[PDB]
């Protein structure tokens, strides 16, 4: 909830 | 890229007053997992950002209950129920649903009684003029609100070029602002004119405050 | 939780720098971390982020190809290799877990070299006297009055002029005090290891 650690923006 | 817009860049409040800081997102911040990744941070003067609220409305451990967050999918609001001295700083909304971005910040300054500036003009020193340069300085001290307008007139006509401004952070003791305006000129250019004027416009007066010298 | 950046300093463009973040008080290997920078003109920015065990990472478009994020879970340290540095990268660097931020490390990138200030006086119930602190680089400068004189002191933020910083410091004293008593500003520029004292003499 703090960071979207699973965000699709990552590589 | 996601744009986070903080409509009001500056907010004036008295100790004990309730305040709302708003953030608007260019696209929906609701992620595939049903969570909306919007965070609220406070940056107190001379310190690093501190997390207040995560996922629109969740209060971080150790943060006083006067802080609260709410929002839709594109509209987000931070609420301070009775502002305290320790709440003064800049408040940033922030998202991570998409490639992470921050809003531009809302300055939460303290509202105090209007104060008029103390204007002082200074001609360049001979030691400076002894080199190629010449700098004319105008100071507007201890004034409130932040909003002010300084105008340089050289023998009547306004000079825009070579002017540089600097406004201090709101004072620790009296909550006022103080501004300094330097007009950088060359020794030969400075010597080509007769009357140097600095004209200050603030809300505490209808007519401008005029400080001059000849030589 | 505790986080401590290091590695910041002044460099010319094209040069490289490696920051580090000492971590304690938490299980570093379970935490997702980020590097966030703060420039005056650009605001807060997400630079790079990485995953608890590695595997996934992120670099903003501005830093792709030049920057490298990494971590040593055994050593509880986070890293940022900044190669081919630009003026655009000038900002203060934060190592963060969102809930906890470090104190920062400032990174300055410029073609200008360590220059000491040239100090000029600003002289005319109350009297306002000043010091014009011109042609110095990098920041910061510490200005004092008679260090002793603190009440009435206004140190204005520096402004960049032709690659060099310029500031003003003023002091408001009662008309009785000056010139009967000595009014001097003490300007210090640690970067050049200089201290300049300038006595404000009536015109």
């Amino acid at each position: 909830q703090l960071i979207n650690t699973n965000g699709s923006w990552h590589v | 890229d996601i744009v986070l817009t903080q409509t009001t860049p500056t907010l004036s409040a008295t100790i004990g007053q309730s305040v709302s800081i708003s953030c608007r997102s260019s696209q929906s911040l609701l992620e595939s997992d049903g969570n909306t990744y919007l965070n609220w941070l406070l940056q107190r003067p001379g310190q690093s950002p501190q997390l207040l609220i995560y996922s629109v409305s969740n209060l971080e451990s150790g943060v006083p209950n006067r802080f609260s967050g709410s929002g839709s999918e594109t509209d987000f609001t931070l609420k301070i129920s009775g502002v305290e001295a320790e709440d003064l700083g800049v408040y940033y909304c922030m998202q991570t649903t998409h490639a992470p971005t921050f809003g531009a910040g809302t300055k939460l300054e303290l509202k105090r009684a209007d104060a008029a500036p103390t204007v002082s003009i200074f001609p360049p020193s001979t030691e400076q003029l002894a080199t190629g340069g010449a700098s004319v300085v105008c100071l507007m001290n201890n004034f409130y609100p932040r909003d002010i307008s300084v105008k340089w007139k050289i023998d009547g006509t306004e000079r825009r070029d070579g002017v540089l401004d600097s406004v201090t952070d709101q004072d620790s003791k009296d909550s006022t602002y103080s501004m300094s305006s330097t007009l950088s000129l060359t020794k030969a250019d400075y010597e080509s004119h007769n009357l140097y004027t600095c004209e200050v416009v603030h809300k505490t007066s209808s007519s401008p405050v005029v400080k001059s010298f000849n030589r | 939780v505790k986080l401590q950046e290091s590695g910041g300093g002044l460099v010319q463009p094209g040069r490289s720098l490696k920051l580090s973040c000492a971590a304690s008080g938490f299980t570093f290997s379970d935490s997702y971390l980020a590097w966030v920078r703060q420039a005056p003109t650009k605001g807060l920015e997400w630079v790079a982020s990485i995953t608890n065990s590695g595997g996934r990472f992120y670099y903003r478009d501005s830093v792709k190809g030049r920057f490298t994020i990494s971590r040593d879970n055994a050593k509880s340290t986070l890293y940022l290799q900044m190669d081919s540095l630009r003026s655009e990268d000038t900002a203060t660097y934060y190592c963060t877990r969102m809930d906890y931020w470090g104190q920062g490390t400032t990174v300055t990138v410029s073609s200008a070299e360590t220059t000491a200030p040239s100090v000029y006086p600003l002289a005319p119930s109350m009297v306002t006297l000043g010091c014009l602190v011109k042609g110095y680089f990098p920041e910061p400068v510490t200005v004092t009055w008679n260090s002793a004189l603190s009440s009435g002191v206004h140190t204005f933020p520096a402004v960049l002029q032709s690659g060099l910083y310029t500031l003003t410091s003023s002091v408001t004293v009662p008309s009785s005090t000056w010139p009967s008593q000595t009014v001097t500003c003490n300007v210090a520029h640690p970067a050049s290891s200089t201290k300049v004292d300038k006595k404000i003499v009536p015109r």
